[PDB]
């Protein structure tokens, strides 16, 4: 369990959320930039869908940028299982790798995925075993 | 800030949430006289000292002695209060439940940490390499270990475990490099074989056609400069060492080699799931650090497991440190903050709470 603000907001209502990690943080990205990904970073995409039976669906996929450090992707891989165990591991989690992302995570976008350059910077301070 | 200590059956990897590397690196050794040292100091006085491993396969069997390994982790190493620093412990898979009882009971009760969080080695090093997914082959100085997860939690039943490691490997080296004439008995003379292991030693692609090329030419023989100025000679020892991974035979050990136990492990799991494990083979651990593992396992598992199926294996160049960097990604999140466990709440429910 989680008092994570984020926590609370995901999977509430049918659609689309998106998070990127931060500096050991999801923080969620401007609903307008969605489909646009800064192939330095890593993030998380929650899909709640509506299933008449009052069986709410939820696929998780974290996407991993080419140039995306350790400690975001790792991030990105533990708030997933995270977020899944928080909405009781009914999610299935995806693996998603820039350039090869699965057919399902590439619906997700209407008008195209599209890469961009850049990106936040690691949270990793650098330091060398035995110094 | 939150501590991140991994404690392995040879080497303590510790250090500070939110660094890429452990601080200190010491040997996960207690020395005591005839009121005790540790490490590097134990082994410097190894004269007037009974030297004891308290950590053996993976599992914690001398707690007076692993008292010490912490306090001197503490103290001497991170030069840190106990009482100021939220923990990350990582702990073997299927360690017993009495043992993270204690493990809980120390910390709180003779070090006073506010908070605490024991971690599985083999979870954390698949998160240190991006996924939530895939089986891990931890092989270390004690122990080697198989272990399937699924969304993050290690599936139970496919577990594998297997007595040989990095120590043995050693134990081997020195021997068949004894029958090649040379000679290493002492504590001493074992320091050199291990630097010989490290720096020499590398899995064949084919076992047979390396000892085929080795008796023949000599295209693979390196040199090893002694430190008296001597120069020994090594050939077909550098392959035949980690050979004993494939094959345990070698030791005498009717055991199934590693991709024998990958297999089999991933066997055990359900066929659905299957696919991404074979896709997702991680190595951690300072015995998967020879050079050519990866393709070697690459090879011998596609051998066992039906053509169709796509093997990958990732071979992280850090990985002697990895499950250190998964947990200190781990310690390091804004969610962490609920996980741990803190004093206040232990002092209630007791050791039942880890
Ligand atoms: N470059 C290298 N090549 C081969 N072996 C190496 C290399 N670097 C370290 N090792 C070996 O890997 C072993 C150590 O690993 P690790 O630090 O992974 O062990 P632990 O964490 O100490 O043990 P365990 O996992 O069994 O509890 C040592 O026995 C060491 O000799
Ligand atoms: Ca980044």
């Amino acid at each position: 369990v989680v008092e994570h603000p984020e926590f609370l907001k995901a999977g509430k209502e049918p659609g689309l959320q998106i998070w990127r990690v931060e500096k050991f943080d999801l923080v969620p990205v401007p609903t307008n930039l969605y489909g646009d990904f800064f192939t330095g970073d890593a993030y998380v995409i929650l899909k709640t869908v509506q299933l008449r039976n009052g069986n709410l669906q939820y696929d998780l996929h974290y996407w991993l940028g080419n140039e995306c450090s350790q400690d975001e992707s790792g991030a990105a891989a533990i708030f997933t299982v995270q977020l899944d165990d928080y909405l009781n591991g009914r999610a299935v989690q995806h693996r998603e790798v820039q350039g090869f992302e699965s057919a399902t995570f590439l619906g997700y976008f209407k008008s195209g995925l599209k890469y961009k350059k850049g990106g936040v910077a690691s949270g990793f301070k650098h330091v060398v075993p035995n110094e | 800030t939150a501590l991140v200590c991994d404690n392995g059956s040879g080497l303590v990897k510790a250090g500070f949430a939110g660094d890429d590397a452990p601080r200190a690196v010491f040997p996960s050794i207690v020395g005591r006289p005839r009121d005790s040292y540790v490490g590097d100091e134990a082994q410097s006085k190894r004269g007037i000292l009974t030297l004891k491993y308290p950590i053996e396969h993976g599992i914690i069997t001398n707690w007076d002695d692993m008292e010490k390994i912490w306090h001197h982790t503490f103290y001497n190493e991170l030069r840190v209060a106990p009482e100021e620093h939220p923990t990350l412990l990582t702990e073997a898979p299927l360690n017993p439940k009495a043992n993270r009882e204690k493990m809980t009971q120390i910390m709180f009760e003779t070090f006073n940490v506010p908070a605490m969080y024991v971690a599985i080695q083999a979870v954390l090093s698949l998160y240190a390499s991006g996924r939530t997914t895939g089986i891990v082959l931890d092989s270390g100085d004690g122990v080697t270990h198989n272990v399937p997860i699924y969304e993050g939690y290690a599936l139970p039943h496919a577990i594998m475990r297997l007595d040989l490691a990095g120590r043995d490997l050693t134990d081997y080296l020195m021997k068949i490099l004894t029958e090649r004439g040379y000679s290493f008995v002492t504590t001493a003379e074992r320091e050199i074989v291990r630097d010989i292991k490290e720096k020499l030693c590398y899995v064949a692609l084919d076992f047979e056609n390396e000892m085929a090329t080795a008796a023949s030419s000599s295209s693979l023989e390196k040199s090893y400069e002694l430190p008296d100025g001597q120069v020994i000679t090594i050939g077909n020892e550098r392959f035949r060492c980690p050979e004993t991974l494939f094959q345990p035979s070698f030791i005498g050990m009717e055991s199934a080699g590693i991709h024998e136990t990958t297999y089999n492990s991933i066997m055990k799991c359900d066929i659905d799931i299957r696919k991404d494990l074979y896709a997702n083979n991680v190595m951690s651990g300072g015995t998967t650090m020879y050079p050519g593992i990866a393709d070697r396992m690459q090879k011998e598992i596609t051998a066992l497991a039906p053509s169709t199926m796509k093997i990958k294996i990732i071979a992280p160049p850090e990985r002697k440190y990895s499950v250190w960097i998964g947990g200190s990604i781990l310690a390091s999140l804004s969610t962490f903050q609920q996980m741990w466990i803190t004093k206040q709440e232990y002092d209630e429910a007791g050791p039942s709470i880890v």
